[PDB]
């Protein structure tokens, strides 16, 4: 149906160095998306049951940016990102054929990688959801589609009990959000220097040290009010003295209650 | 429409009610005392009306009640509520006909003298202790359908059985027959009877509470 | 823990290689009865057909009983391992699962061809137990579990760490002594945790100090 040709995702997007400051965790989740892609036989010959992928949970923060990074680091054929809102729908019975036809497309596309977004929508009456998650794990643990390509869960709450007790068998490499230190934000600054006319007088270390506890969501809002108040001020160039009030406003006025 | 089987000295009601209930019983439906503790909200009233409602919708019906001594306190508020449903549904205005219920207990002291009233419990039979001679005769009339080897000796089985349960006597003796049938021998020697009857019977002394 | 794995391996292998029909695998928690019966399945080599407790609750439990006994009727002699039977057999849905239960006992009572594939039952507690389960065809093998020791933890961790590339220098006494107040799945966190950094260490073969480095790493 429309989900077949619509599901295939093209037009690549945000890259590697937009990571929210993780130096070791970016290797802990990079050595399963980039290293197995360079050769299949390598991790097959590395022993028994090569790792499928990683696990992302906790606070949203810089979410959906590292998955866009995984889409960007695709070297040969642009990959896909299954969304969670398509499995739980009205008129049950189409989610099974949906996951079996997208896993069948994974079989057809020479060991294609699959990513699962918003697992909390199908995680955790709920018998129509138990079909999608019990049949979903029944197809992941099954050796029919593939057992080496990719697993990656990106969600907000790890409060899904059944996937938490079914995950240690097949899923592996769970990591936290790993909030950055003071020096981590300047990488996101150096890569987002394509933003709305960052002047060369703007120092990225000054902007980094002027905002503590400012994980990728809060500096992404620094960029949101940066370009937004750059458009609303009828200006065309951005100067740190022109939007520092928007910076400390967007971090302090939004850091008071939250 | 009511009867009581209290056997405080000894036992033997399980072989009777399981012998006839296993023979015909005219039906099959067991109600255990653990379906009433109701750890959640105490809505067991509609469970009594629903389950007994099906027990009256079905014309043939016989209900057993085992281990009522702990749920027969003279937590107890919902117990006495279901006992008010037992009064109003044993001697009430309902369809209280042929359908029959049977109560079993252990001690004749906390037996809810409101339930000990006639109607709620018409008959009562005081079971006695299983005598060594009664154990020998019950083991001879229960030794019929089970196969044994030509070498037989009931003196060790009856002698080594002191203060045991008759239901546990039959289930432990037949448990020893099933212990000796593991090696698919048509003949059953009494060596495995001494072994499995002794060990499993001592396990029923550990679990004889 | 050897006489009960011998009693279980006999209970499910002497009919596989009157034979026993039912087995009640219970005991206190912390042992790993599901992975002990699955470790037994690793020795039987037959197909391991998993089934959970609340899978009967979806008049469908009788359909899963007749389905497991249809696969038992025609399907090759696999190993059906059900678990958490006391939670669904609570002695109006629970009464429907009691009808499923009495149909299960009726099919394990009135059927002579029951010498085929068996069903292994596991419970975490025997407080809720059907008194009508006293039959050769029904659940017969009632085994209690003792407290495991560090030697038995080295046994199950050796069955669970026998296929991986482990260096042949393991005294099992440093790691067996360091694993205190642990369980089976936590020793699986130990061995899998030792398998985590096997990629970034570069050495594709597991070493000695990685077990105790996992114990001190996550636990």
């Amino acid at each position: 149906p429309t989900v077949t040709m619509m599901q295939v995702e093209e037009k690549p997007d945000v890259t590697y160095s937009d990571v929210g400051g993780c130096k070791e965790q970016i290797e802990k989740l990079r050595e399963v998306v980039e290293t197995p892609l360079l050769h299949p036989e390598r991790f097959v010959n590395l022993g028994i049951e090569p790792p499928k992928g990683v696990l992302l949970f906790g606070p949203p923060g810089t979410g959906k940016t590292l998955c866009a990074r995984a889409v960007a680091n695709r070297t040969d054929a642009c990959f896909i990102r299954v969304i969670g809102s398509e499995l739980v729908q009205k008129y049950v019975g189409e989610g099974a054929r949906m996951v079996r036809e997208l896993f069948e497309m994974a079989r057809t596309k020479k060991a294609c990688l699959i990513f699962f977004d918003e697992i909390d929508a199908i995680g955790g009456g709920d018998n129509e959801v138990q079909r999608t998650m019990l049949e979903l794990i029944n197809q992941l643990d099954g050796f029919d589609p593939r057992g080496n390509i990719k697993v990656l869960m990106a969600t907000n709450r790890p409060d899904t009990l059944d996937p938490a007790l079914m995950r240690p068998g097949r899923l592996d490499r769970k990591i936290e959000f790993s909030l950055p230190d003071l020096e981590g934000r300047t990488h996101i600054f150096k890569i987002h220097a394509r933003s709305m006319s960052v002047e060369r007088d703007i120092r990225f270390e000054l902007l980094a040290r002027l905002c503590p506890n400012s994980t990728g969501a809060e500096i992404r809002s620094v960029c949101t009010e940066a370009g937004m108040f750059a458009i609303r001020a009828r200006r065309k160039i951005a100067t740190e003295k022109d939007f520092l009030e928007a910076v400390n406003k967007v971090i302090k006025s939004y850091a008071k209650f939250s | 429409k009511g009867c009581l089987l209290y056997g405080p000295p000894g036992t033997g009601k399980t072989l009777l009610a399981r012998a006839v209930a296993s023979q015909l019983d005219c039906n099959f439906l067991k109600v255990v005392s653990s379906s009433i503790v109701d750890k959640y909200i105490g809505e067991s009233a509609r469970l009594i009306r629903e389950m007994f409602n099906y027990a009256r919708d079905h014309q043939p019906c016989i209900i057993f009640m085992d281990e009522i001594d702990a749920i027969g306190g003279r937590a107890d508020r919902e117990i006495q509520r279901t006992l008010m449903e037992l009064l109003n549904q044993m001697d009430g205005f309902d369809t209280l006909h042929r359908v029959k219920m049977i109560m079993a207990t252990n001690r004749p002291d906390t037996l809810d003298p409101a339930l000990l009233r006639p109607g709620r419990l018409d008959r009562k039979i005081h079971i006695d202790l299983p005598n060594e001679q009664a154990r020998l005769d019950i083991l001879k009339i229960h030794a019929g359908p089970i196969t044994k080897h030509g070498e037989i000796d009931y003196e060790a089985i009856v002698k080594l059985s002191d203060g045991f349960n008759g239901a546990d006597l039959r289930n432990v003796c037949t448990e020893a027959g099933m212990f000796a049938i593991r090696a698919d021998h048509d003949f059953v020697v009494q060596e495995d009877f001494m072994k499995a009857v002794r060990k499993v019977a001592d396990s029923k002394k550990l679990e004889s509470k | 823990l050897d006489k009960q794995i011998q009693e279980l391996v006999e209970a499910i292998v002497l009919p596989m290689n009157q034979p026993p029909k039912g087995v009640l695998m219970y005991g206190p928690p912390g042992t790993g009865k599901t992975l002990l019966a699955r470790a037994c399945a690793a020795q039987t080599k037959a197909t391991f057909l998993k089934l959970a407790g609340p899978q009967l609750v979806q008049g469908d439990g009788a359909k899963l009983v007749r389905d497991a006994f249809a696969l038992a009727k025609e399907k090759a002699p696999s190993i059906i391992f059900i678990d958490e039977l006391d939670a669904i057999g609570t002695k109006a849905g629970d009464r429907e699962v009691q009808r499923t239960m009495l149909e299960l006992l009726n099919q394990l009572d009135g059927f002579q061809p029951n010498t085929q594939v068996k069903v292994i039952a596991a419970t975490n507690r025997v407080d809720i137990l059907d008194p009508a389960l006293l039959r050769s065809g029904r659940l017969d093998r009632k085994i209690e579990f003792p407290m495991p020791n560090e030697e038995a933890r080295a046994r199950i961790m050796q069955i669970h760490s026998r296929k991986m590339n482990v260096s042949p220098d393991v005294n099992y006494e440093e790691l067996a002594r360091c694993t205190d107040d642990f369980n089976g799945a936590q020793c699986k966190a130990v061995c899998v945790e030792a398998g985590m950094i096997a990629l970034r260490r570069g050495a594709t073969e597991l070493t000695h100090e990685d077990y105790m480095e996992g114990i001190l790493e996550v636990q």
